[PDB]
């Protein structure tokens, strides 16, 4: 109408600039995007390299599992304020957490009074009360098992944890660690908390992933519709 | 031990004679002399467009020299540029890593920057022989996240990244040329003079210091704030810039006098500052509150004047155009709207 | 002995920064309110802008 | 960047060959193709024209509805076939490529053409004169007017403006009004007002003689002027 | 408008409890208003599926209406109207009560379609959206005009119904099929949807509940809820057409079999409003 002869062709541009923008939109829509954290000697390295791999700064991995396309950020090589750059995760489908059992006997480096899962558990207990991860669930991993055996039958339980009246024997020191990290969630009604001992098959823990993921999206597909 | 007791010692009572030199030189507020001038009465803005087309957060925005032509930053890894007059659309730049936190623009309009999470600032070339948009370089010798690149020529760049350092590249050869040290907190906004001699950078510990680009050292320092500083903009005279904060405050410091002039808080917003720009004639002083609206603050009465409270989510950026005549402002629900 | 280094740097930052020169509040306001009121009718911002004129009309 | 065509030679009427030019050096999928004919020892037209996508074709007047035209994205290639043949399209045939947005150059890289014998309202832009004698180290200036005020609500005009080379297809000069290209370099300039344009020369040497030819891009169905050449 | 009566009397038709009923309708009008202008003022309930909820409270308030005017045009001067807007009157009620069932399956649907796939997200093409949402009303206005157009039953006095007269007999046993058709499918899509979590959930997690109990529950008392009501003006409606003119004394007894088809279209909003948290917490907020 108005518009003059080469008028019309640059909008013509800008229609399949949007087409462009909307098929890509939809593409890296239907992927789970989860995130990864942990200590240091955690074992997060032991655990994304355990696991399937198809792929300083951010890390992305890239893997695919029963036609579910992952993408696993880690979060490692950020040496500055955890504050400030943590506001652009608020959208994530779940949230890895690595610890170690064994790390309970070693005191910190540089440090002569506090240990490393005190370490953990405050650490664990930052993420879980934020203000923004206040819907995601969070995957909770036990890395090491059998070397926490060996340093559990050799030294007891009592230096780490000052109450504990149970024996030295790693079925019930296992579950009473695990109840010692699940009461560190104060949102008890807005998400749930998976335990999970880390064994040598790595298939285990890719399908106990895909279990989680399948029960988030089956919970968020319930709440859509406001069925519950 | 006694020569670090007596160095602490030194820098105390230089600290004090600083302060006893300060308060020497001020005589009467700005507030107090400013009571003789009829105030704007009332600065009803209402939206003239709406770009739209963006599927993530909105975390930069940058005008053209022409204030024609605008770039704005999005986390699904888009960099799209929109013409401000027939809201089309003029390139759709993807990215590396789809996870961005500043953007700008070439002062020629040959180039635009982009940095991010992955501390790497990627410079793009806009005018190639060919029909597509190449990257022409990869500056990479920061060890924290980049927050804010501003273009200082054709050919030079200065970065602020999160390591507490700021440091001037160059685009032909690939290497910084002149690290800029000093701080204790993460940096996270800086803005260069209308001049292009100098520059100023907000820490996050209460903090604001002026930087030189020839010597490359610090020649003052500004403190006042409570929590942190979040944005910075110039006074377009050169001599005046207005910093933000998180704890519901902005102030207006002075280069020749280092001192406080006046703040602009209220007893209403509890709500930290996302973005802070002048106007044109340095009598309107935006600013973008995370509380979902902006603010029309005046810039010599400490008096509101006007509300744009258009949009739906927190607002991340906004920027004045170069001949003053539109603002716009871009918020995480993927929307900008250009304000007249 | 390592922080020695850090505290030198910060004194002599200090000493270097105490020579600057101070130029009084009230020249620096006036300055402000003059350049305010100069260039205060270019400013299409607090001054209205008729409707033939302005490129964002509706 | 690079453009050949092929697919040129003697045919009868009744029936004819199909043109095909390859594109390589730049992103084909996203550029504007023309086909602007130009007849021996006479002025260039233009044919056809195809949008990014295949999106909007538009034909010339005397053509339209005879000639199909396509283009070919995977394998870079731009095609035109024509159904029923005269004894007036034998001439010389160049495919153009051309972008449209804010602030891009139409038509810049115009290529080498292929020849083609055969055995046997609209807006009018007129040219001053034909040819004029020049003598190296002179300001020249030619003038091309029009048939209508080109000005357009938007501020700009719609003039182009190039240079045909003896011996080898064109390359542009100023493109929108006054503006100048991208290799050229600065002795060429232009201005007008609206309905009597002209262009200046500054410093007139060897190796800048030919015809020059000024193009009107206000409508979709272009025209050339009649061509005035520059004589040493 | 003289043969309205002589029909009357061929029939054999010839307050107190109006004026407490019309508390029930201010009741239903102002809890629908309220739910409408709950979802219509907050910016989160702005997806298709909140969208369903208001058309089926817009045809709550829309049935409450018809009703309560109905009644107040009912009583004594009903042999003053012209066979015209008595027709009307008699004809509003099947308008709002088929809006109210389709609405009722609309939503269903859309709740089956949304669990069918994990989508993964909540955004969805609108041109299913404003298809149920025309279809539904183009559906219940049709219903409504079909006895107006050509089965008057003004020709035939004899071959009109018991119950209301001036209207086909055939006409209640066309409507009861399409009844129990939708009826039937909103079971049989409820079951489906329960039937996919509960077996999704059983085998697609056997790594590692209390949700499908949940589920069951609120499937049981929406079905419970949407059936106990419809069930007397089923057997009436039935039991009309199947009841032999002047022998059956029931029919006439039919002002009380009535006020149950309100009373559900007023206790719906309740159920779909107090199902989920987040529309409890929008409207405790306001
Ligand atoms: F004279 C009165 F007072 F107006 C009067 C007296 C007796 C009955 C009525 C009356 N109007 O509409 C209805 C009825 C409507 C429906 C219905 C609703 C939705 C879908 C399909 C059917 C009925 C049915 F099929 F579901 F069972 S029944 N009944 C009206």
């Amino acid at each position: 109408c108005t518009l003059s002869a080469e008028d019309k062709a640059a909008v013509e541009r800008s229609k399949m600039i949007d087409r462009n923008l909307r098929e890509d939109g939809e593409k890296a829509a239907r992927e789970v995007k989860l995130l990864l954290l942990g200590a240091g000697e955690s074992g997060k390295s032991t655990i994304v390299k355990q696991m399937k791999i198809i792929h300083t700064g951010i890390v992305e991995t890239h893997f695919t599992f029963k036609d579910l396309h992952f993408k696993m950020f880690d979060v490692g090589g950020q040496r500055s304020e955890r504050k400030k750059w943590i506001h652009c995760f608020e959208g994530v489908t779940a949230i890895i957490f690595c610890v170690a059992l064994s790390d309970y006997d070693l005191v910190l480096a540089e440090d002569e009074e506090m240990n490393r899962m005190h370490e953990s558990m405050k650490l664990f207990d930052s993420i879980c009360n934020n203000k923004w991860f206040t819907d995601t669930s969070i995957i909770l991993f036990l890395n090491k098992k059998d070397l926490f055996e060996e340093k559990i039958k050799k030294s007891p339980l009592t230096i780490c944890y000052p109450e504990y009246a149970g024996s030295n024997t790693y079925e019930e020191a296992a579950a009473y660690i695990q109840c010692q990290f699940e009461d560190l969630n104060k949102r008890k009604d807005t998400k749930e908390i998976y335990t999970h001992f880390t064994c040598a098959t790595d298939t285990k823990n890719v399908q106990f992933v895909f279990d989680a993921v399948t029960d988030v999206i089956i919970k968020n597909n319930l709440k859509d519709c406001g069925l519950f | 031990g006694s020569e670090l007791d007596q160095l602490r010692q030194e820098a105390e009572q230089l600290k004090n004679q600083i302060r006893d030199a300060r308060k020497a030189c001020a005589d009467a507020t700005l507030s107090q002399i400013t009571n003789n001038i009829d105030p704007v009465g009332r600065i009803q803005m209402r939206t003239r467009r709406t770009l739209r087309g963006h599927l993530a957060k909105i975390y930069a925005m940058h005008w053209g020299t022409d204030s024609r032509l605008l770039v704005s930053a999005s986390q699904d890894g888009k960099l799209i540029i929109w013409d401000s007059y027939t809201t089309n659309k003029v390139h759709a730049i993807p990215l590396r890593s789809s996870w961005v936190m500043t953007c700008a623009y070439a002062p020629s309009g040959n180039y635009v920057a982009c940095g991010g999470l992955d501390n790497i600032c990627s410079i793009y070339n806009l005018k190639t022989r060919e029909g597509n948009v190449r990257v022409s370089r990869e500056l990479a010798g920061h060890t924290g996240y980049l927050s804010c690149c501003r273009f200082l020529d054709d050919n030079q760049i200065v970065t602020s990244s999160g390591d507490t350092t700021c440091a001037l590249w160059d685009i032909e050869t690939g290497q910084q040329t002149t690290t800029f040290t000093g701080h204790t907190g993460d940096v996270m906004s800086l803005s260069l003079a209308p001049d292009t001699r100098l520059f100023v950078s907000g820490a996050c510990d209460a903090s604001a210091k002026l930087w030189d680009v020839r010597e490359g050292m610090c020649r003052q320092t500004f403190t006042g704030h409570e929590s942190d500083i979040n944005a910075i903009c110039f006074f377009p005279n050169g001599n005046a810039f207005a910093t933000g904060s998180d704890d519901a405050t902005c102030r207006l410091f002075d280069l020749r006098a280092d001192q406080e002039l006046m703040t602009y808080s209220h007893d209403n917003i509890i709500c930290g500052i996302t973005s802070v720009s002048f106007s044109k004639s340095g009598r309107l002083l935006l600013a973008g509150y995370d509380d979902f609206n902006c603010n029309v603050w005046d810039a010599l009465k400490a008096d509101r004047a006007g509300v744009l409270a258009g949009h739906d989510n927190r607002v991340s950026c906004l920027g004045v155009t170069d001949d003053g005549m539109a603002v716009a402002t871009g918020s995480w629900d993927s929307f900008l709207k250009i304000w007249n | 002995t390592a922080s020695i280094a850090q505290a030198r740097k910060l004194v002599e930052q200090l000493k270097m920064e105490a020579n600057i020169d101070r130029i009084k509040v009230s020249k620096a306001a006036a300055d402000l309110m003059a350049y305010c009121e100069a260039h205060a009718k270019e400013d299409p911002l607090l001054t209205p802008v008729p409707a033939s004129e302005n490129p964002f009309r509706e | 960047v690079q453009l050949v065509e092929s697919g040129g030679g003697l045919v009868q009427p009744g029936g004819s060959r199909k043109l095909s030019c390859s594109a390589s050096g730049f992103a084909f999928s996203s550029f504007g193709m023309h086909w602007v004919r130009q007849a021996p020892e006479k002025g260039l037209e233009w044919v056809a024209y195809i949008s990014s996508g295949s999106g909007t074709i538009y034909y010339a007047d005397t053509v339209k509805g005879r000639f199909t035209i396509s283009r070919d994205d995977p394998k870079n290639t731009l095609f035109l076939q024509m159904t029923s043949l005269r004894s007036e399209d034998t001439a010389m045939y160049y495919c153009v490529r051309s972008i449209y947005y804010y602030g891009s150059s139409p038509f810049d890289f115009w290529g080498q053409g292929t020849t083609l014998t055969v055995s046997s309202s609209d807006i009018v832009m007129t040219q001053a004169t034909s040819s004029v004698p020049v003598t190296p180290g002179e300001s020249v200036s030619i003038s091309c007017r029009s048939s209508k005020s080109l000005l357009h609500s938007n501020g700009n005009t719609y003039l182009y403006w190039f240079l045909q080379r003896p011996g080898q297809s064109p390359q542009l000069l100023i493109y929108r009004m006054s503006n100048l290209a991208s290799g050229v370099p600065d002795r060429f300039s232009g201005s007008g007002s609206g309905t009597a344009f002209t262009l200046t020369i500054s410093r007139l040497e060897a190796e800048d003689v030919g015809v020059y030819y000024c193009m009107q891009h206000l409508e979709y169905p272009l025209t050339f002027g009649a061509g005035t050449k520059l004589e040493l | 408008y003289d043969i309205i009566v002589r029909h009357y009397n061929y029939t054999g038709k010839l307050k107190l409890t109006s004026v407490v009923f019309i508390l029930i309708c201010c009741f239903i009008i102002l809890e629908n208003i309220f739910v409408l202008l709950t979802i219509w003022k907050t910016k989160k309930f702005h997806r298709p599926m909140y969208y369903f909820i208001g058309n089926l409270a817009l045809s709550d308030l829309l049935a409450g209406v018809a009703y309560t005017a109905n009644l107040l045009l009912s009583g004594a001067t009903t042999y003053k109207l012209t066979p015209a807007q008595w027709f009307l009157r008699e004809g509003s009620m099947f308008v709002a009560l088929s809006a109210s069932v389709f609405s009722l399956l609309a939503i269903a649907i859309e709740r089956y379609i949304t669990m069918l796939k994990m989508k993964l997200h909540n955004g969805s093409n609108n041109f299913r959206l404003f298809l149920l949402i025309s279809a539904c009303w183009v559906i219940s206005l049709i219903l409504g005009g079909l006895p107006i157009m050509g089965w008057n039953c003004i020709s035939a006095l004899s071959s009109c119904s018991t119950v209301l007269p001036l209207y086909h007999k055939h006409y209640i046993l066309f409507c009861t099929t399409v009844f129990t058709l939708l009826l039937l499918s909103i079971v049989i899509l409820y079951c489906r949807i329960y039937s996919l979590v509960r077996t999704r959930s059983r085998r697609l997690t056997f790594r590692k509940s209390e949700k499908s109990l949940a589920l069951l529950k609120t499937v049981i008392i929406v079905l419970s809820v949407f059936i106990a009501c419809w069930a007397p003006l089923f057997i009436l409606l039935l039991l009309d057409v199947g009841c032999k003119v002047k022998t059956c004394d029931i029919l006439f007894r039919a002002e009380y079999f009535l006020v149950l088809a309100v009373l559900n279209s007023g206790t719906n909003p309740i159920i779909y409003t107090l199902t989920n948290k987040e529309m409890r917490r929008a409207f405790i907020r306001i």
